[PDB]
């Protein structure tokens, strides 16, 4: 269902976006060589990968 | 496929500084509600938000920064810092000068500026008297000390001389300029203010267990440090609840950019039980006096900030 992300890595990623933002890409890369079914939604959907993420704040 | 990233990340970022800045935007009426309600309610939420009503402000009186400046010995003060600059000089040729400052201003405070007061030195008798003076009680101000922001005098007999010597406990900092002396509460208070009169950023820290001391942010180091007049420490917030083995419940802190719960810096240890406020709803309360506090600043100020927020609650809860 909903986002499926990692503790670690949701909290990882929502440091960046606010900290880091010169990496914010291949983090959001290897997140995704990491999830298949998100490899999907991102492939699908750009946008509503993005939603569920600020989202969890 | 391959993805795109980059154009994917950018867009993100940008969605992102937009939330924040409607988070941070807008007094939400329903909210305002349940905020009014809530500190009815609960009064360890009225606790934090007569914290945040007072703290959170009052140290910004260009008046009392003045006064400091005028009355501390900045020459003796720079004179120093300059001399352990030039020592090392830490990493970088970098914002580590302001810390060395702040790092001296504490052996200033300590081996220099305040002193200590347990028992009251007994004036009529000799100079160093503690020793021999027993407790009395305590009371009300006099009204040459209701001058002063003071609700408690302690009262003490000189054994010696049997003469009563009083030691009221002032919260008008300038005043504490004038005593030199302090237990912890008004050790902190001062010194709070001597930094916020060099203006750097500064939270007025309170611990529920009887103890207050104060962060403030390093740009070199970036991120809040720990700092404690009273033991002269710089970066060590473990010392409470490790060395001391302090039992601890609360720590908040309120300056005036932010009422941010600070515990899980702290209470790394002795953890007490955490209940007079729903845990989120305490979340929610200083969320809210954050943004009540901050209506004034424009756009940027306001997101540069919110992630500062981010980068800290992400410190505090990975623990590092
Ligand atoms: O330890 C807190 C306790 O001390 C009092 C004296 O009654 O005043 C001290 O604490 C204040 C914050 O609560 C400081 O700002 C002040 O400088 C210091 O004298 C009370 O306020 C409080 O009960
Ligand atoms: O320890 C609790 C209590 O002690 C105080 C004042 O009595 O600090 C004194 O005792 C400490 C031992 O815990 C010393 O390390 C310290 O330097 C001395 O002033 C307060 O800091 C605290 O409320
Ligand atoms: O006492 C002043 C100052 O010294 C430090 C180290 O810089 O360490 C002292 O205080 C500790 C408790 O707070 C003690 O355990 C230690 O033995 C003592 O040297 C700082 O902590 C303190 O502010
Ligand atoms: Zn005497």
């Amino acid at each position: 269902g909903s986002i499926g992300l990692t503790v670690e890595d949701l909290l990882s990623l929502r440091q960046v976006v606010s900290g880091n933002p010169e990496a914010l890409a291949p983090l959001l890369e290897n997140i995704s060589a990491r999830y298949p079914q998100l490899r999907e939604h991102i492939m699908a959907n750009p946008e509503v990968f993005v939603s569920m993420l600020l989202e969890a704040v | 496929n391959n993805i795109d990233f980059d154009s994917i990340a950018k867009m993100l970022l940008i969605k992102y500084k937009d939330f924040i800045l409607s988070k941070f935007k807008k007094a939400a009426p329903v909210e305002n509600i349940r905020f009014q309600n809530l500190v009815h309610t609960n009064q360890f939420a009225q606790g934090v938000l007569g914290q945040s009503q007072h703290l959170c402000t009052v140290y910004d009186n260009p008046s009392w920064h003045s006064i400091v400046l005028e009355t501390l010995d900045l020459d003796l003060i720079y004179k120093n810092v300059d001399k352990e600059f030039a020592k090392d000089g830490h990493a970088e040729g970098e914002n580590i000068y302001t810390d060395y400052l702040v790092k001296e201003l504490l052996r200033y405070f300590k081996q220099d500026f305040f002193k200590w007061c347990n028992k009251p030195d007994c004036n009529h008798c000799g100079q160093n008297t503690s020793e021999n003076m027993t407790p009395l009680g305590s009371q009300g101000p006099n009204g040459e000390e209701s001058k002063f922001n003071c609700g408690t005098v302690e009262i003490y007999k000189c054994n010696r001389c049997g003469n009563i010597t009083r030691f009221p406990r002032y919260n008008d900092p300038i005043k504490l300029l004038e005593t030199r002396k302090g237990r912890c509460g008004e050790w902190c208070n001062l010194f709070t203010l001597i930094l916020k009169s060099f203006g750097l950023d500064v939270r007025y820290v309170w611990n529920r267990e009887d103890h207050v001391w104060c962060e403030y942010f390093s740009n070199f180091l970036n991120r809040w440090v720990h700092v404690d007049s009273c033991e002269q420490s710089f970066d060590q917030p473990y010392i409470y609840s490790i060395n001391w083995n302090k039992k601890m419940s609360y720590c908040i802190a309120f300056g005036k950019d932010g009422v941010v719960d600070v515990s899980k810096r702290y209470i790394l240890q002795n953890e007490l039980p955490r209940d007079q406020i729903k845990e989120e709803d305490l979340k929610f309360l200083c969320q809210f006096i954050t943004k009540r506090l901050r209506y004034s600043l424009n756009d940027d100020e306001i997101y540069q900030l919110a992630c500062r927020d981010e980068q800290e609650q992400i410190e505090l809860i990975r623990g590092k």
